[PDB]
């Protein structure tokens, strides 16, 4: 029932691998929920999603 | 074996056969002298009933010698003999002193009694016995109430019965009652849930919040999630179990909600080409994608479908689905 | 268990007051019209095996594939159970309606009946359509507008009693929904 | 609740580390000033109702009409005056958390989160809380650099009022 | 959701059977009384903010060790997650003034809802008891002749107290 | 998954040797039925809708109970939900008679089909009745040889039809 | 409790069928040639508690850190246990020889025993070594190919029910495969 | 996730009072020991995997059934993620050594650990004996002098081998 469109990939950064076992600095901190977080940490990532999906308007 | 329209029976393969087959009571006032195969079945009955198919070996046997010669003229059984078998060093060693005072209580009402309490007002009139009159009266307190002087006259053996209505406990404690017994190939500390060190129901019994009653034997029964309370009063954490409610627009944005109970997942199964990944295998933080198992989930009816694809592509057992 | 009198009293507790002359009025009404209430439940148990009759004779008229061999009430022990299942429930709530709070129907039967019957097997939408047969089955009784047995009352209008076990019936089937 | 060590031990599990010596110069930065500003918290505490009766005092006199007006968000009558002295109270004692842990992890928790729920509810101006921690500030007769710790975290809250 | 239009569909839903004649003229009642239901939650939804604000401060009036240090509603925290729960019973009431029967405030939010105050700790008879300064500040709100020509709702704010009092029994 | 060369060496790694040679000449057996299965895919997945159509023309007649007002598959997405239902049963054992075994028919579909009919209310009874209107109509549609040489297949029939009755226990 | 004379019975009554003589005649193929399952029997229970003397003796002569420091058969005491263990399955084999079903093993022993030799820590490769041993342990007797001992027999095929018991020896390694 | 400092400043707010004079120094003794517990980690990271390989090696030379074929943590995918748990707590013990507390140690790791060991079938008394293996290794480099003036560190290293003892008693 009408699948989608056929497109075609390119070459981005995200489907090759970086080699970067223990990653620096510029790592992009994942806020997860199986750390168990506490109430103050929650809000952390409550933040993160709003930052996320919408702007930091 | 699984079934419960299978041959009309609905828990005979729930794993109460010999526990609805056998009634054991005993036929003579006192116990006759020459045979010696007829009352020494009714022993290794209660040694099992009683301590929970536990191990009872003839080195500990020898050991209590004396208690069961007893009953076989001075003694009543079930009143006195297993009340004698209660007071001695292998039901203290199993029963009483590796484990705490609730979980003392709450195993003894099973080997006992033939049940589980409900709420804490049965256990405040048990533990009201235990720090101010001892140990002999503690276990005693079970043996002359209207508890033990109704079910049972005083020549059978004490049985289990934590699932009939006539047992007039709860509906809650049936949620507790396949949660201590799993089958007849157990014990108390062959049981997952607790072992000897550990106490069986701190917070279910106590809130008295019925559970997902799994049958026993089934494909991926081997899960139990483990317990934080959320909240900032208690100052809890977030993570680890799903909710027990499913309140709000998420309750009937997708119909009717349901909670499954996902048994365990592994690093092989997530891809969906039959293997792993050969690389590093991991991230860098060096986790799984489900970092630990045995989790759950709370979802609506319109979103059954795609769920129980994505559990069952990545090698998720289920053990059963409750609706909220 | 909970009584509407033990209810003003953790009501006067947590807020720590005595017992004023406010939340006193609503209790000596409930005095006057205890009568009423009192000649509402004689009449709900004692026609309580036709209630029990017609629960579940009139459910399984409109599914029958319980009594089919291999159904959920085709042997002669689920066929006493089903008769024996429905008259502890409408025995609750005769006590329910005495004490005024639905929470002794809570403790002792409604926590929980919902995870023991999807381990017992038994569906809960031929449950409820068996609950809501002793629904209508209740309310014409408190009014006396039953056909075939009308029973001694006085006269009057008990309309805020007879919604009052329609308020009970619905939270017996949303517990097993 | 972050700390300097609460937030070591935090960019150290996100890249499955081993606390290296970047994470151990984090964490002995916070020992070279747990001394300054231990001190500043014992000092805050033991002024502690000089300081927050002055502070009540003071926001009466630059605004007089919480004293004057009637209604029970204002200042005007025994028990407006007791919870206005409470609320700074709750106020300066967030700071000298801050000064034991060293950050503003429990002024986020305890008292940032949910502050402008209650500030439009009540009818409570959050300018009345500037004035009584701009008392605070210059009234605590610390120096040095047991005075540079007191006023790091008297002004994170007065910008998390403004 | 449901509301009584729904009813009688799935009511008769389940066996086929039509609507029959006599029930309507009892649904054609209710639209007599549809003018006398909008007024009235536009009496409870002008003042959305002052029963809730001049309640929770009634609350913590008669019951001081909520609002005390280390009780449940101490921090800021939980002093706004005390006033979002007193407003959300009062959003799912009026939603069920305006629909004819509880079936959208029982089944999304108290369907569960003394099951998440045992897990949290929550006093749950003294939620009960904002819900009833709630009450009687909403019942006596919607007895006013301002603004309406003066008609006789006694019918109409029983069901509006009626739901007030389911909340104050869901919760305990 | 795993599949029916794989257990042969699941048995030799958790056994941990190396290869009998009693193991080696038990897979000619599965090649002596290895063109006979191939060909009896094509007698299941060429007819697909027909199998399903066959089986639950048959099903609502004898048992009328689903076609009743207040009955189960009442509905058109409940009915939709049948015919997505009576195929997977299916599918899944097409799945297991390529493989051989059926842990991949326990993985994807079987592990959580009692507890989930339970939990929905859908009966046990009659879902092993879509197994048994299936079971008959597939026994005459694989055993005829039309475009394929004749001889012995006598094994493989009680296997697509020990596939069917484990999937019939495994669900009342 | 099934056995194979009424295995059928749970079969039939989805058919409700009253059984014509078609189906009937495996039964009388099991009451053909059950006495090479009766004399397979007292080929068992007299040589029984021999199976078990080398169970874990030839699976300790291969595997043998479990009576080493943090092994499961290093006491006595956790020694006994484990050949209590493996005397306490055989015996539930045989049950089902005679009975004609796959009943017993699976309405007792494994209905919970994949959580119980997790709950101890049992090793399940060990613990279906020494069965993989007592699955060659126990055809023995039944084909008499024994390097150590003859039956008095009369000389046909059990293969049928040789067979048998490693058709039961399969589904005690369901749960703990 | 909280902290020494941290800890005892919960437990002042849920009180309501501010810090007394005798936990400044119960505090201000807990900040000059912290050059001591600098020395202590910096010893179990500069061998952070020469610990847990002659750990490793300890345990295989003394249990012998985990490396048998059919074992648990036999093969090259069950041996990485043996090797993967047995430096990730020799990790999470290191981080609940720098805070002064161990709430990092069990809700990041030991929340349910033993009941996914429960899962996967993992033998886990040899496990606890692997923590065992690994905290005399790591008060053996805390008491090493090299590198370090000479004091007394003698409860720290208590205090670190109590985080071993409290991750090595729930895994079994
Ligand atoms: C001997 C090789 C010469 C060389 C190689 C070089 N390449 C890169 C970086 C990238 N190459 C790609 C291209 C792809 N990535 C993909 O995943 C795919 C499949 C769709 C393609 C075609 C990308 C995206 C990068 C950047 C990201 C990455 O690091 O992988 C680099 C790295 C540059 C750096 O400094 O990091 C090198 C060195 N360069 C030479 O000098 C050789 C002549
Ligand atoms: C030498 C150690 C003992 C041992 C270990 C062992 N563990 C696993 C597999 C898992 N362990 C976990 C638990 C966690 N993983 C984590 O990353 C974290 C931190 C958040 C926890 C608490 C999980 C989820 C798995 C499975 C996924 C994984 O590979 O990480 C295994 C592999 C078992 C398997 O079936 O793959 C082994 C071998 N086992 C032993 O024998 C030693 C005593
Ligand atoms: C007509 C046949 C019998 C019947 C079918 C029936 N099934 C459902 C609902 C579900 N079935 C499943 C099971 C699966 N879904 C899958 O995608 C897979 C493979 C991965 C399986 C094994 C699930 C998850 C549902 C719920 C979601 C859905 O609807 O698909 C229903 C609907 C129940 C309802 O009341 O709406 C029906 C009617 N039921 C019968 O009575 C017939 C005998
Ligand atoms: C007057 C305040 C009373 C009180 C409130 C209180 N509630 C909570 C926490 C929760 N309440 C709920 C219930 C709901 N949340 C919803 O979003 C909805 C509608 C969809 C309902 C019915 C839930 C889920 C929580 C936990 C999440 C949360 O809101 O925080 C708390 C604790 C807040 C915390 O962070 O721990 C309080 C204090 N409790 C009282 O003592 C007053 C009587
Ligand atoms: C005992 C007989 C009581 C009594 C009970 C009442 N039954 C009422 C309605 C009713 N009764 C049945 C049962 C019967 N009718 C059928 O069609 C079938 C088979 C399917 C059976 C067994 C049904 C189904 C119903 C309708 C309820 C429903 O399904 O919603 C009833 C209300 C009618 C009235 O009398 O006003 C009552 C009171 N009647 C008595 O008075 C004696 C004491
Ligand atoms: C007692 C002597 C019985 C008896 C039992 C039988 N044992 C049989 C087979 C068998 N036994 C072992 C253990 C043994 N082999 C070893 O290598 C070691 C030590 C390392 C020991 C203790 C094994 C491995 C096997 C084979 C099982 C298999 O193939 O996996 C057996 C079968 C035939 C046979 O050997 O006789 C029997 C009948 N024998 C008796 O008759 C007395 C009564
Ligand atoms: C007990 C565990 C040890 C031990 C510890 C001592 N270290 C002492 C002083 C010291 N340690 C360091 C290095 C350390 N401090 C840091 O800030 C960092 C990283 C940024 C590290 C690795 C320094 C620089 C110093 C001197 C100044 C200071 O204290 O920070 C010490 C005091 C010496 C004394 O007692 O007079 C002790 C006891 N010493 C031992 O012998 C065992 C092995
Ligand atoms: C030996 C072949 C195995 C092994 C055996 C162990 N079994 C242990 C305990 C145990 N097993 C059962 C189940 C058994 N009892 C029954 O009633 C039934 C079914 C009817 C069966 C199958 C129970 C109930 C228990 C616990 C009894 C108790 O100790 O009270 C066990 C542990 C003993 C201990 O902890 O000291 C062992 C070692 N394990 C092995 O590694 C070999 C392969
Ligand atoms: C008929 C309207 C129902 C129905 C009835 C059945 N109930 C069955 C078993 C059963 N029910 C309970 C709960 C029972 N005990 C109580 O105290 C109360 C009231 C508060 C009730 C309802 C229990 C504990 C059991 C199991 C009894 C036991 O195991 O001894 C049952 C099956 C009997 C059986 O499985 O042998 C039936 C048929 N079920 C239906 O399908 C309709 C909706
Ligand atoms: C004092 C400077 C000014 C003032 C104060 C005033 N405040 C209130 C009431 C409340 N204040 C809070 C604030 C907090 N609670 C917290 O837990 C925290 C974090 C630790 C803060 C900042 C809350 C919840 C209330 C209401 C409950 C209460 O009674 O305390 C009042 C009373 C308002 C009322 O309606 O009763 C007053 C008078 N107002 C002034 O006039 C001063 C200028
Ligand atoms: C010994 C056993 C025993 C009882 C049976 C009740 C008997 C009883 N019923 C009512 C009295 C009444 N009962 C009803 C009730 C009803 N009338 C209707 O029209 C409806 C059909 C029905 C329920 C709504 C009404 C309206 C009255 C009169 C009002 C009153 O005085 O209570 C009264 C008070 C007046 C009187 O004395 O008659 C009493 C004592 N009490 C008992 O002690
Ligand atoms: C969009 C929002 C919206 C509303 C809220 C209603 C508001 C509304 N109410 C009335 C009209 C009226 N409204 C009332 C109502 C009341 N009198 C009381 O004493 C009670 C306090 C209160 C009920 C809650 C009465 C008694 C009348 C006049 C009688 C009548 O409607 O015929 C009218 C005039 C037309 C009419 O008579 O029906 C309107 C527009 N309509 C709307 O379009
Ligand atoms: C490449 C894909 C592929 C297929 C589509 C099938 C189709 C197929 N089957 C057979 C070959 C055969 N096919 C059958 C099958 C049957 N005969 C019966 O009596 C049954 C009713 C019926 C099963 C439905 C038999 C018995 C043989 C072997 C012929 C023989 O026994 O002599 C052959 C000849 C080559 C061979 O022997 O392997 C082919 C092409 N096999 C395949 O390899
Ligand atoms: C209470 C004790 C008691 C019993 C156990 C049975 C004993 C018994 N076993 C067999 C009989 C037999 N037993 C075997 C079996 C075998 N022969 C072999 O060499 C194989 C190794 C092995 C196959 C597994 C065979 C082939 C028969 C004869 C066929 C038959 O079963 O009738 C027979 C039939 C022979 C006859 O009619 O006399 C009897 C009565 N009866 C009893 O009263």
């Amino acid at each position: 029932s009408i699948p989608i469109l056929k497109y075609s990939l390119s070459t981005q950064n995200q489907r090759v691998e970086s080699f970067e076992v223990n990653p620096g600095d510029e790592q992009y901190r994942i806020y997860s929920t199986d750390s168990l977080p506490s109430s103050s940490e929650v809000d952390q990532i409550i933040w993160a999603a709003y930052r996320q999906i919408f702007s930091e308007h | 074996r699984l079934g419960t329209v299978s041959g009309n029976s609905s828990l005979d393969k729930l794993g109460l056969d010999k526990f609805l087959s056998e009634s054991n009571r005993a036929y003579t006032p006192r116990a006759q002298p020459g045979f010696s195969s007829e009352y020494e079945q009714i022993i290794s009955a209660t040694y099992k009933q009683l301590f929970g198919n536990a191990y009872i070996m003839d080195s500990e046997r020898a050991e209590m010698a004396k208690q069961e010669s007893m009953f076989r003229d001075g003694q009543l059984t079930l009143k006195d003999f297993c009340r004698a078998l209660a007071k001695t060093e292998q039901y203290k060693k199993r029963f009483f002193d590796s484990r705490p005072l609730y979980g003392a209580i709450e195993l003894n009402f099973k080997n006992i009694l033939g049940r589980t309490p409900d709420g804490l007002e049965h256990y405040r009139a048990k533990s009201a016995v235990y720090d101010t009159k001892g140990y002999e009266a503690f276990v005693d307190a079970f043996f002359d109430d209207g508890e033990y002087d109704e079910v049972y006259d005083d020549y059978t053996v004490p049985f289990y019965r934590g699932y009939k209505t006539e047992a007039n406990l709860s509906m809650a404690a049936f949620t507790h009652f396949f949660r201590m017994v799993r089958g007849s190939s157990t014990s108390d500390k062959a049981n997952p849930n607790s072992m000897q060190k550990d106490i069986p129901l701190n917070y279910y019994g106590i809130t008295k919040t019925p559970l997902a009653v799994i049958a026993p034997g089934a494909a991926g029964t081997a899960y139990t999630e483990s317990f934080a309370g959320t909240g900032s009063w208690q100052s809890g954490r977030a993570g680890l179990n799903a909710a027990r409610v499913a309140l709000g627009v998420p309750a009937t944005a997708n119909g009717k909600s349901f909670r499954v109970e996902v048994t365990g997942y592994t690093q092989p199964g997530f891809g969906i080409t039959a293997g792993t990944a050969v690389g590093k295998l991991y991230k860098a933080n060096k986790l799984s994608r489900y970092p630990r198992s045995n989790k759950s989930y709370v979802v609506g009816f319109d979103e059954l479908t795609p769920l129980y694809q994505r559990i069952t592509k990545n090698g998720g057992t289920i053990a059963s689905i409750t609706p909220l | 268990m909970l009584d509407a009198f033990s209810r003003v009293v953790v009501n006067s507790d947590a807020k720590a007051a005595y017992v004023g002359g406010s939340d006193l009025q609503a209790l000596k009404s409930f005095i006057a019209d205890g009568n009423k209430r009192l000649d509402a439940v004689n009449s709900i148990v004692s026609n309580a095996s036709c209630m029990v009759s017609d629960a579940v004779s009139g459910m399984i008229c409109e599914n029958p594939g319980l009594i089919s061999p291999g159904g959920n009430c085709y042997t002669n022990r689920r066929m006493a159970a089903c008769l024996r299942d429905g008259e502890i429930i409408l025995r609750y709530v005769s006590y329910a309606l005495l004490a005024g709070d639905a929470s002794v129907l809570e403790d002792r039967c409604l926590n929980g009946l919902k995870e023991t019957y999807i381990a017992l097997g038994v569906p809960t939408n031929s449950s409820i359509r068996a609950v809501s047969i002793m629904k209508a089955q209740a309310v014409a009784f408190i009014t006396n507008t039953a056909t075939e047995r009308k029973m001694s009352f006085a006269a009057g209008d008990c309309t805020s009693l007879a919604s009052e076990v329609a308020s009970y019936f619905d939270r017996v089937g949303a517990a097993i929904s | 609740m972050k700390t300097p060590i609460t937030e070591a031990i935090a960019t150290a599990d996100n890249q499955g580390r081993f606390l290296s010596n970047t994470e151990l110069q984090a964490v002995n930065g916070r020992y070279q000033r747990a001394t300054a500003s231990l001190t500043a918290a014992k000092a805050l505490t033991g002024s502690a109702q000089r300081l927050i009766t002055g502070a009540a005092q003071a926001v009466y006199n630059k605004f007089p009409y919480t004293t004057q007006m009637p209604g029970p968000a204002y200042a005007s009558s025994a028990i407006g005056k007791a919870k206005c002295a409470r609320d700074i109270g709750y106020y300066l004692r967030m700071v000298t958390y801050c000064l034991v842990v060293g950050g503003t992890g429990p002024m986020d928790e305890y008292l940032v989160a949910g502050l402008e729920e209650i500030n439009r509810s009540f009818d409570l101006s959050p300018s009345w809380y500037i004035e009584a921690l701009q008392y605070i500030k210059n009234s605590h007769g610390l120096s040095g650099q047991v005075a540079n710790e007191a006023n790091a975290y008297i002004d994170y809250a007065i910008n998390t009022l403004s | 959701m449901l509301d009584a239009f729904a009813k009688v569909v799935a009511q008769a839903d389940a066996r086929g059977e039509f609507l029959s004649n006599t029930q309507i003229d009892a649904l054609s009642k209710m639209v007599k009384e549809g003018n006398q239901r909008l007024d009235i939650v536009n009496k409870v939804t002008s003042n959305a903010s002052a029963i809730v604000t001049n309640s929770a401060r009634a609350l913590f009036a008669e019951q001081p060790q909520l609002i005390q240090p280390g009780g449940n509603a101490y921090t800021s925290r939980r002093m706004a997650a005390c006033l979002r729960d007193m407003e959300i019973v009062l959003r799912y009431v009026s939603y069920a003034m305006i629909a004819g029967d509880s079936s959208v405030l029982d089944d999304r939010c108290l369907n569960g809802l003394r099951e998440t105050y045992q897990a949290l700790g929550t006093p749950g008879s003294s939620v009960a008891v904002a819900i009833q300064k709630m009450k009687d500040a909403s019942v006596a709100l919607a007895n006013d002749t301002t603004g309406t020509p003066i008609g006789d709702c006694s019918s109409l704010v029983a069901e509006l107290a009626g739901y007030f009092d389911r909340a104050a029994v869901s919760v305990v």
